[PDB]
């Protein structure tokens, strides 16, 4: 419970976060109540990757100590916050706004999570294409060779079932062809 | 296909009028004079001589194998696989929908908790400001 | 290329399933289509019959 | 056993009450409209909606290739059976 | 009216006797199975024997164009929208992950400050119990 | 009042005209060039 509520969710955002370089970002902010939001949302990251680390991050990750905060203070805030909320947007509203967002946008440019909204720069916008595209690349390569792996396997366990089967087929087919030709015989040989 | 009863591919298999159950001629025949002609899970009476028919299997037509190259199996197939397709996009949509309305309430809620942290800070500084005043006015 | 991927990615999923239910699949199959030839071929065999009794009479 | 017209197991199979000849259910609905109402291959007339009967048992799966199980394979499988079944109907209507 | 499932009119569509949504009677008893019976769109159970009622209605012509009239035209268009299909598929997977990675992200953030908030409510009541103390000591004029 | 029921329409799909590019619509004209090839194929096979 001491832990970040992010760990404990499902959807993690990062395996590996960077706490300097976060909280060196937090300090360039001009906001102070954003600034500090970001830095304990900095120290937050690094102690969910410490105590919780996702599959392929390294391990070791330093913790960082948090002073003691009661459940009552949490619950003092929360509902302060939402006496300070105002009206909640309709689903209708946010899905409009989602619509217009792609149709506005491109879908395969709204898909791809380097299209911020204050890239304007076509050159960013190029280079996080590439980005995107070498590693899509070098993921279906990947993907490529593990399933020609997996159909050379299973073509060596299955071949001789094939063979049986289209011999069988071949077979049958051959059967049906005379047993039609011996269904015309015995019709003449009964006229006849 | 299979028997009800064998379990197997029927060499002479019928067809109950009444419940459309395919079962094998010998084992069909043996069962309705060991069941009194009433067909197993049901406590209707088929007749031996009436409610059975014969299946006939005309070889006018080519055999097609039933394999998966087939045309009628790849359409089956490609229709499974839409489908598939289709019911896994509506997931994921349904679960994008659901993950934006929650980081569209997360956000509005992270803006009114900005709001009320700055309000929290200026107002933590003017305590502290008014305590240092009342610490040096205090001597 | 995210076609392509989507593509390996369905491949991979079929070719997982074929490892699961490779055995139950081509055993089923191949008991049909005995079935079926064998079923063609007592046909052949009756009609052959058939022929050989009138054949015997005449 | 298969539908005697589609020449494969039906996946919907239905018999007549008479004849008895296992068939798909579309193709013996297309075949009554297309012949006024009249079982193929016999000079009897045939009910669609009294005296066929549906088949009620399980279906049949047909075995996976390994080199089947791409959507651009589904696609050269698919043209290759349409190929082969034109040209098999073009060398029938020659032959006959 | 198209099939809410799918987006496109259903060949043999059925409607719930609940909230009055048309879908396809396959995709249905598919998405039933899946979700151990469970409604799309909401968290009720609707059975499809007695909740879905089906449509007796006149089939709807669809317009044939003169490009499918043969073989390798309808082949050629059934693999361009299959192919787009799967673009449509992989693109909408990757924005549902790239939302949920927003949505973490937010997440993280709204928990940041309710900690930052829990925090200046402590030190403001500190600070406040300060003051109190400075008063209560000190001789107002 | 009783026995009809409204139809509620979701627009969690986008709207999709029932134009000859569906792929259900595809599957279902596919299964019809089947079924009558198959038909043609019949009677030229009962004929020969």
């Amino acid at each position: 419970r001491r832990r970040t509520q992010v760990m404990q969710r499902e959807l993690p955002r990062t395996a590996v976060v960077d706490i300097d370089a976060l909280l060196r970002a937090a300090d360039e902010i001009e906001d102070p109540a954003r600034a500090l939001v970001a830095r304990e949302a900095a120290l937050l990251m690094a102690h969910d990757a410490a105590k919780y680390p996702l599959p392929g991050a390294p391990p070791g990750v330093k913790p960082v100590e948090i002073p003691r905060f009661s459940d009552d203070e949490l619950a003092e805030a929360r509902l302060q916050i939402l006496m300070e909320m105002k009206e909640k947007p309709a689903p209708e509203v946010v899905h409009a706004i989602w619509n217009r967002r792609e149709e506005n946008l491109n879908a395969l440019r709204l898909g791809l999570g380097y299209y911020d909204s204050d890239s304007e720069d076509g050159e960013d916008d190029v280079a996080n294409i590439r980005a995107t595209l070498e590693a899509a690349l070098d993921r279906l390569m990947a993907s490529a060779e593990k399933g020609n792996k997996l159909e050379k396997k299973l073509n060596l366990h299955l071949g001789g079932y094939k063979n049986r089967a289209e011999m069988l087929r071949k077979k049958l087919g051959e059967a049906h062809a005379a047993l039609e030709k011996a269904r015309n015989a015995l019709a003449g040989f009964q006229v006849l | 296909m299979l028997c009800a009863l064998s379990g197997e591919i029927p060499e002479e298999p019928v067809v109950s009028k009444k419940t459309g159950v395919l079962f094998e001629k010998r084992l069909i025949l043996k069962y309705l004079e060991e069941h009194n002609n009433i067909e197993p899970g049901t406590t209707e009476e088929l007749d031996p001589e009436t409610d059975l028919l014969p299946i006939k299997t005309s070889r006018v037509v080519r055999p097609r194998p039933p394999n998966f190259t087939s045309i009628p199996s790849l359409l089956k197939a490609f229709q499974d696989e839409w489908d598939a397709l289709v019911l896994e996009t509506y997931t994921t949509r349904e679960q994008l929908a659901r993950v934006r309305e929650e980081l569209a309430t997360a956000l509005y809620q992270h803006d009114a908790a900005v709001r009320v942290i700055a309000r929290l800070t200026r107002e933590r500084d003017e305590a502290r400001e008014a305590l240092a005043r009342l610490t040096v006015t205090g001597a | 290329a995210y076609t392509a991927q989507a593509y390996l990615s369905a491949r991979r999923a079929h070719l997982a399933l074929l490892d699961t239910h490779g055995k139950n699949a081509w055993l089923i199959g191949n008991w049909h289509l005995e079935g079926e030839v064998k079923a063609v071929e007592k046909e052949l065999a009756e009609t052959k019959r058939e022929i050989d009794r009138v054949s015997l009479a005449r």
